[PDB]
């Protein structure tokens, strides 16, 4: 009796379209692109593992 | 001196050495690499393997000058001071090799015949200490020739380096030491160690009949190759030393055994060829590591 | 080069290393074992008698130290786990041996024991781990066969066509039927073991009673043989 | 934690004496120990230092051979052996505790002190300013300090320390390594600086804040202190 | 009347199916690739006796804690490779560790079924056991701090629980899984968390209430690791079928799959980068791969270990990534 109730509560929620989610993830990845050392290597005088 | 001649002297040591250089140098380099790989995995046998490889490599580096020397009918014209270094690095090397072989045998005996005990004697630090002690002791023991003169001008167109015919008199006792505490003692220890290993292995229950025979054949091959390489030289050396102490005046025996003595010296280098094969290239793991290393280049 | 406080920090680190070396010495000289078995198997009696003759409600794992001829052993068992096993068995791929205890007087829960042993033997993370199997509660099997009420052929069809192997060693002197029965049980287990060994790990059988006083020596002998095999493999002899 | 130490009394010139410091309430074996002294009306000066494991020892210039320091871990006691005591050694000696790892706080506990009365170059200098500031409660004060060589290191650390000595008792730690408030100090205190000049500031004074403020450097041995400033 | 359950399942499946019109590959088809990424080792940290199971970075990006089967926790200094502490445990089979955000405590647990909390800042100079939490009926596989007074654990039995450290009790118990729970990851704002189990499913929970919020499915086998995207609206998982997947919370779908035909071993750890452009994963074939999160193409390889890679973690400021293996070494990459 508990599984039915849990599933029913798990059904009636709000979804968005997948393209919106994809756009949001890509937008976040593009916005914070300059502050990411592993993509763009910091010059070899500012990292502490020189 | 007494005039001694060898008709085959200028044709057999040169060829043997020109073969030993070319075949042995790459093999010893690969053996050194494999031993270093073993050491990087916290194994106490790679230290002895590296030391053996180094002791072989210095000998191979030394041999070109001896090849030049033998081609001019027992003659050395590079000059004084080269003799002491390049001759002291020509005999102490085989006596280093015979000691590291015994170290390997004793370590194997302690690991196989007496497991679950003596864990403090199978670390890298203990092995490094033992290696340092054996290097120091063997370089000290054979340091007598450095103090005396090592260049002799004969009356029959020779300039010998590190030997004189007849002997001097302090060389006989060094020769007995060389033949009784530098050869027989480590060989007997090796034989006893491998005999104990074979008994311990026959005790086993998880090893099948074929593997026991394989271990028997690989244990006997080592003893046999060491004996066959180092025996005739030492036999002639002891024969000469004994006769000299009997009658320094008599010089007949030197002439008859001159050629055999030089060929017997020549024969020893096959050992420095052999060890890269018997201790590295017959095992599958070392072979695989070697193959990967060559693939990288 | 570097200031005073950094030198003091380096000193602290070097002292910490010294202690770890000491700990390594104490850890390379102890052999670790794992105890597996079912509920009816008398592994509790084994562990109790071994703990006595030598030297917390949902708790998960137990300890037991014992010593034979000045060699140290740890023996672990798992207390409050679920039925599934495929996850926590990975932590034990460096132990020296696995001790497996099976009851030989049930005749009904024995096929499950065979399946469980088969699952341990062929695990992907337990290749190169040997197994010491104890076929415990021998005397119960003795009375059960002697009384004769409960047969064995009914549960296992192939028992009739079986005959004792030539190398059996019935020591004290007892009726041959019990010998045939116990060797049949051992042969089932050893057939599973010999199916796919590939020469990398072995299985050591034993007939024991839960009360007898010779189990520690059996474990000592088997571990001796295991470590000898490993050292032969390591030191480039085979 | 408490360190209680004893030894000393009137003693003749030219003699020798031994001082001991008894420790309890903490893991003595993983701390370094210092000895710090001060004359009957002057400031503090450093004496010795012994580290954990006894593998590092330092002495001041004026005691380079007469003194000797040692420790006894299982008995949990610290010693200082003095020989050939002149008349410039009349002072009160302290027992201080120090540990060193990333983010630690040295010099955090000070013991009470034993009085000792004797009857009849290229090192950093720290200068205090005018040694008197009159103040009324509730105001704000700005004690200052100065140095000769820059205390900043290539690490990014600045090694400057601050201590307070109320009329009754032994000193207390306030600021360690130029910007950090020690454990137990109220949030009123704060300190800053710029590489050679430094400053400690008190926001809203209370009745228990009067005393003498000492500075200290820890860039390299020996450790020099400075005269200090009083508040009344 | 289980037909109600089956019908509701079909209805949820249909509602999920409707919302999918474009895939992430199509939308990302028009962006530039990341190119090759060469990362070289800088430090090697030695001192552990046996294989390493867990590690966790500090909030200041310099300190580091690691756990090993010999019964040690070691706190490292990454910049200088010194050792700061060495905590000897009372049970040798440790399987997790965590390092509190404030920097005051650490945690560890394992086959003993106990989560132990250690105090690092005491008047005496040692590290003492602050508290032992009991109540689980199986091995503890992960633990993560919320603040200095609350902790979240996951157990071999199907349950996850939330504890109060002062009075050691469970405030809330989360039930609903079927197999062993193996991993855990907190949202950046600390109001939700996701857990991955051995029934090939993951769930999102609500800390304040204590009810299961959504359930995701796939993966055909066990789940061994899990991690949030920095945004807080997606997470990525790693399994024993040599695949990784990315799910999104609002769409309640699956977006991309990271797989290759050469790889046949399972993943043991997953971590994101600071911006979400790189997905780092460990494997059982001794090597760690670097994936491009938006295009599903390998960008690099980190090959330096001699046994399986068990743990992996990226620092908070994005400078470094650390990895630990069963050969008892940690390596700091850059």
């Amino acid at each position: 009796r508990k599984l039915v109730e849990q599933l029913k509560m798990e059904a009636n929620i709000d979804r968005i379209k997948v393209s919106k989610a994809a756009a949001d993830l890509m937008a976040y990845c593009e916005a914070h692109a300059k502050e990411d050392p592993l993509l763009t290597p910091v010059p070899a005088s500012e990292n502490p593992f020189r | 001196g007494c005039h001694v001649d060898s008709r085959v002297d200028h044709l057999f040591p040169p060829s043997l050495y020109i073969f030993v250089i070319g075949v042995g140098l790459p093999t010893n380099c690969l053996a050194l690499w494999a031993a270093y790989r073993q050491v990087q995995q916290r194994n106490e046998l790679g230290v002895y393997l590296m030391n053996l490889s180094i002791a072989d490599l210095l000998y191979i580096c030394t041999l070109p000058l001896w090849v030049d020397y033998f081609l001019h009918h027992d003659n050395w014209i590079h000059g004084p001071g080269s003799c002491k270094l390049f001759g002291f690095i020509f005999y102490t090397n085989i006596y280093i090799s015979i000691a590291f072989l015994c170290c390997i045998s004793v370590d194997r005996y302690l690991a196989v015949a007496h497991p679950l005990r003596f864990a403090r004697l199978r670390r890298v630090k203990t092995a490094v200490a033992v290696s340092s002690v054996v290097w120091a002791t063997e370089l000290g023991a054979n340091s007598a020739p450095l103090f005396h003169d090592e260049l002799f001008r004969d009356r029959y167109n020779h300039t010998f380096c590190f030997e004189k015919f007849p002997m001097e008199g302090w060389v006989a006792w060094m020769n007995l030491y060389r033949v009784f505490v530098g050869f027989l003692f480590p060989w007997a220890l090796m034989l006893l160690s491998y005999r104990g290993i074979l008994r311990a292995v026959r005790g086993s229950v998880s090893t099948e009949r074929q593997e026991k025979a394989k271990i028997k054949r690989l244990a006997l091959s080592l003893i046999a190759i060491v004996l066959v390489c180092f025996a005739p030289y030492h036999v002639l050396l002891l024969s000469r030393s004994a006769i000299y102490l009997g009658r320094p005046w008599d010089c007949g025996f030197e002439e008859r055994v001159f050629s055999a003595y030089h060929s017997s010296l020549a024969f020893t280098s096959l050992n420095c060829v052999a060890d890269p094969i018997l201790y590295c290239l017959v095992n599958e793991g070392a072979r695989s590591d070697v193959a990967k290393a060559l693939h990288n280049l | 080069t570097l200031s005073a406080e950094d030198k003091a920090a380096v000193e602290r680190s070097k002292m910490i290393e010294k202690q770890l070396q000491k700990d390594k010495q104490v850890y390379r000289a102890t052999h670790r074992l794992l105890l597996l078995g079912a509920d009816n198997s008398g592994k509790s009696t084994i562990v109790k008698q071994m703990r006595i003759y030598h030297v917390v409600k949902t708790s998960g794992i137990f300890e037991t130290k014992f010593q034979v001829d000045k060699v140290n052993f740890h023996m672990f068992d798992v207390g409050a786990q679920r039925d599934e096993r495929r996850k926590w068995i990975q932590c034990f791929n460096d132990v020296t041996a696995i001790i497996f205890v099976v009851d030989s007087s049930d005749y009904n829960r024995l096929q499950e024991a065979l399946n469980d042993f088969k699952s341990i033997w062929n695990n992907r993370w337990l290749r190169t781990i040997s197994v010491i199997l104890f076929l415990n509660k021998q005397d119960l099997l003795a009375e059960k066969v002697l009384a004769g009420k409960s047969k064995i052929e009914d549960y296992f069809p192939e028992f009739a066509r079986y005959t004792t192997p030539e190398d059996a060693t019935p020591e004290p002197g007892e009726d041959p039927r019990v010998t045939r029965a116990k060797y049949f049980i051992r042969d089932e287990f050893l057939r599973i073991s010999t199916a796919s060994g590939d020469g990398r790990h072995y299985c050591y059988p034993h007939f024991t009673c839960s009360v007898d006083t010779e189990n520690a020596r059996r474990i000592f002998n088997d571990c001796r043989d295991i470590i000898q095999r490993m050292h032969l493999r390591q030191y480039e002899l085979l | 934690v408490q360190l209680v130490e004893s030894g000393g009394g009137l003693v003749q010139p030219g003699g020798s004496r031994k001082l001991s410091c008894s420790a309890s309430g903490f893991a003595f074996s993983s701390f370094g120990m210092h000895w710090v002294r001060q004359a009957p009306e002057k400031g503090l000066e450093w004496v010795a230092y012994i580290s954990s494991g006894s593998g590092t020892i330092y002495y001041a210039d004026t005691v380079k051979g007469r003194f000797t320091i040692s420790r006894d871990d299982p008995k949990n006691t610290l010693f200082l052996q003095m020989t050939s005591l002149r008349s410039e050694d009349t002072a009160m000696y302290y027992c201080v505790r120090s540990i060193y790892y990333y983010g630690s706080s040295p010099f955090d506990f000070w013991g009470q002190g034993t009085t000792l009365t004797v009857s009849a170059s290229a090192d950093i200098v720290m200068t205090q300013a005018t040694s008197s500031v009159p103040v009324t409660p509730g105001e704000s004060v700005s004690i200052s300090c100065r140095s000769s060589k820059s205390l900043l290191h290539s690490n990014g650390n600045t090694y400057l320390y601050w201590f307070l000595q109320r009329p009754g008792q032994s000193p207390q730690l306030l600021i360690y390594r130029m910007s950090n408030l020690a454990s137990g100090v109220p949030d009123r205190f704060s300190g800053s600086g710029s590489g050679t000049a430094f400053t400690l500031t008190i926001s809203r004074l209370e009745a228990e804040d009067v005393g003498v403020y000492y500075c200290m450097q820890h860039l390299e041995y020996p450790l020099t202190f400075g005269a200090g400033t009083k508040l009344e | 009347l289980r037909q109600e359950a089956e019908q509701l399942k079909n209805q949820i499946r249909d509602a999920r199916k409707a919302c999918a019109d474009a895939t992430l590959s199509q939308i990302t088809n028009n962006i530039d690739p990341v190119g090759r990424i060469q990362m070289r080792t800088r430090r090697t940290l030695r001192g552990h006796l046996a294989k390493i199971y867990a590690m966790h970075w500090g909030t200041d990006s310099r300190l580091l804690v690691s756990a090993s089967q010999d019964g040690k926790l070691i706190i490292w200094d990454s910049y200088t490779t010194n050792k700061v502490h060495a905590i000897p445990l009372r049970s040798s089979w440790v399987m997790t560790c965590a390092y509190a955000p404030s920097g005051n405590y650490v945690a560890c647990g394992g086959l003993d079924n106990i989560c132990s909390i250690y105090n690092l800042k005491t008047r005496e100079g040692n590290v003492r056991v602050s508290r032992e939490l009991a109540g689980h009926t199986g091995y503890l596989s992960c633990c993560r701090f919320l603040d200095d007074n609350q902790i979240v654990t996951s157990s071999g039995d199907t349950t996850c629980a939330l504890w109060d450290i002062e009075t050691g009790q469970q405030t809330t118990t989360f039930t609903g899984h079927t197999g062993d729970v193996m991993s855990l990851s907190l949202a950046p704002d600390t109001r939700l968390f996701v857990s991955g189990a051995c029934d090939a499913s993951a769930k999102l929970w609500d800390v304040r209430e204590g009810m299961c919020r959504q359930t995701f499915t796939g993966h055909e086998s066990d789940i061994n690791a899990i991690c949030f995207f920095p945004n807080g609206n997606a997470f990525a998982t790693g399994s024993d079928d040599a695949t990784c997947r990315l799910f999104d919370l609002r769409a309640d779908q699956e977006l991309m799959t990271y797989s290759h035909d050469n790889i046949i071993c399972g993943i043991t750890s997953v971590s994101f980068s600071k911006s979400g452009r790189l997905l780092l994963a460990g494997y059982d074939d001794f090597n760690c791969n670097v994936w491009d999160a938006l295009k599903a193409d390998r960008a690099g390889v980190l090959a330096g270990h001699d046994n399986r890679v068990s743990c992996l973690g990226v620092t908070d400021d994005g400078m470094a990534v650390a990895t630990g293996s069963w050969d008892s070494f940690l390596k700091i990459w850059n």
